[PDB]
Parts: C-alpha cells; structure tokens; sequence
C-alpha cells in the first residue's frame, strides 16, 4: 500500500 | 536546546488546532483529527526494510537519538526481535504510505539499547529503547526534537485530568487506516482507576490515560501506534515535552479502558546513562 522507497535506502 | 519548539507554531507565534484543549486542562488513532503540517516534528515512522511495512511511531529527541517502544524491537511470545539492519526510520512524514520526496528522511541505525530491565514476561515494565541513528538528520521545518522532562516538569503537568497528546500511523478502528498523520488529546488518569480497569500488575514506570466511559468523549492509541509518544506543552516555557511512550492496551478506546504509556521521566536516568557512555 506503501509507495517504494529510494532504491538507495536498502 | 531547541527542544519542542515547532518551526510552524511557537516560532512563527502560530498555534494548532487542539493546542487550548491541552492549556486549558492546566487549568490554563481512535477517534482522533488529521494532524496539521509540521505539528508534531519529532514524530518518526519505523519502518520494516523487508515486508517494506510501518512497524511502529517513535520519536527524535535530538539528532542522533530516537525514542521508541522496547516492544517494538522484542518480544519473543510473538517471535518479535528486530535488529538495526531490519529496519529503516523515517522523519518529517505526514501522509503514511507514500514518500514524501523533499520532506521526509530515511535512516539508518547504528545500534540499539533495549532497557536492561524490560519486563517482555509480565507487564511490559520499563517498555523504552534508544535508537542511534547512523549520521546525525538536519532539521527542517518538519523535522524537529521534542524535549525530555525534568523533576519538576514532570511534576507539575503529570496530573489526572490534564490533557497530553498522542500521535500516529495506526489503526483507525480495532476491527481502518489513514492516509495521514492523526492527533488525539487524552487526560491523565489516576492510579485508582488505572489499576481497577485491568488484572495486570501496574507499575510506576506506568501511567495511564483515556476519558472514562462516561465524560461522552472517547479516544486512544491502537495497534500501529506503538512507540509513538505522548506529549505535552508546559504552559511556562512552552515547549513540549516527551512524557509517556504508548506502551499497552486492552482492546482500542473500549469502554472502561485506558491506556497505559511509560513513564518516560522515570526511566530518564537510563536514557542519560545510555547517551554518554556510546552516543
Ligand atoms: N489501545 C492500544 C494502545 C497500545 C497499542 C500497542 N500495544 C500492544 O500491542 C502491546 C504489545 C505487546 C504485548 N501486548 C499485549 O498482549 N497487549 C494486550 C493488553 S493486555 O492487558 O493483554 C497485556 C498486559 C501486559 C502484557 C501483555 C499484554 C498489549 O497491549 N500489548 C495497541 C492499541
Ligand atoms: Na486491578
Ligand atoms: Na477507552
């Protein structure tokens, strides 16, 4: 339900 | 220093919505209203990196540091033990499920501090961690530390029938989801009743608050709230400060029922120790 997150962050 | 001094309020000289509610209990979410921008500053997200899901609320007491459930990070009766590399905080959000561009900041944890004593087999005694985040989080008119009382702060506002404020992501309903940040102001219950509304064994790192099943107002926290803090304004220097972190709950704004928040004063000797040894 939770738009992504900066790819960068993981 | 800067410590509970909203940028859009009490720097600007604006107040929100509720402010009088909780001022005028001085004497001068569940059921709860959709925040305001930037009206409650230090209110953190923690998210889960992998479901990429919100787990609980928390708070950002200075710039390294972040106040937060010790249940939220362990609980072994639910197979519940998180590690800082499972996680991701999220600052100076207001809607839930999107990410907020230039607005919010993603961290990362650099370690966690569960209290030595927390009671995870009992009653959740002393329910508080600190988080260190990985690199300090600049401030911006969104992002902004609340304070931590003092004796006498906690002395003076920690009183049945004063109004504090909760905040967060969670559940709307028991048995609902918002798209924003929601607010609710709750009075500071007595012992007395506390006590004779549940079978588990009240401690003093404990407080609880709700309206009682006859003022005709309901309100609490639910799940998803976790960690989120309750917090109030002192009418003397007014900044607000961090007094209680949701803890636990029977059910979600259940007649005869309250909720019950650590009594983050009382555990604020820790919270030092813990700051000036590793921080
Ligand atoms: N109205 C609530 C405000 C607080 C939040 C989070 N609480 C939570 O989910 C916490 C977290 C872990 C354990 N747990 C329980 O088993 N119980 C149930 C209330 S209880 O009286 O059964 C209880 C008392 C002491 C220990 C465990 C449970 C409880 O509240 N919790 C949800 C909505
Ligand atoms: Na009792
Ligand atoms: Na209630």
């Amino acid at each position: 339900d939770f738009e992504e997150i900066p790819e960068e962050y993981l | 220093a800067d410590c509970g001094l909203r940028p859009l309020f009490e720097k600007k000289s604006l107040e929100d919505k509720t402010e009088r509610e909780l001022l005028e209990s001085y004497i001068d979410i569940v059921e709860g209203s959709d925040a305001e921008i930037g009206m409650s500053p230090w209110q953190v997200m923690l998210f889960r990196k992998s479901p990429q899901e919100l787990l609980c609320g928390a708070s950002l007491i200075s710039d390294r540091w972040v106040l937060t459930a010790a249940h939220c990070l362990l609980y072994p009766p639910w197979d519940k033990n998180f590690t800082e590399n499972d996680l991701l905080v999220r600052i100076g959000k207001h809607s839930r499920t999107r990410y907020e561009r230039n607005i919010e900041k993603i961290s990362m944890l650099e370690k966690i501090y569960i209290h030595p004593r927390y009671n995870w087999r009992e009653n959740l005694d002393r329910d508080i961690a600190l988080m260190k985040l990985k690199k300090p989080v600049a401030f911006s008119d969104y992002i902004h530390p609340v304070c931590l009382p003092d004796r006498e702060t906690a002395a003076s506002l920690l009183q049945a029938g004063y109004k504090g404020r909760v905040t967060g992501w969670g559940n709307l309903k028991e048995t609902g989801q918002p798209s924003v940040l929601q607010v609710v102001n709750l009075p500071i219950v007595e012992r007395p009743v506390c006590k004779d509304s549940t079978r588990i064994r009240i401690t003093d790192n404990m407080f609880c608050a709700g309206y009682k099943p006859d003022e005709g107002k309901r309100g609490d926290a639910c799940e998803g709230d976790s960690g989120g803090p309750f917090v109030m304004k002192s009418p003397f220097n007014n900044r607000w400060y961090q007094m209680g972190i949701v803890s636990w709950g029977e059910g979600c704004d259940r007649d005869g029922k309250y909720g019950f928040y650590t009594h983050v004063f009382r555990l604020k000797k820790w919270i030092q120790k813990v700051i000036d040894q590793f921080g």
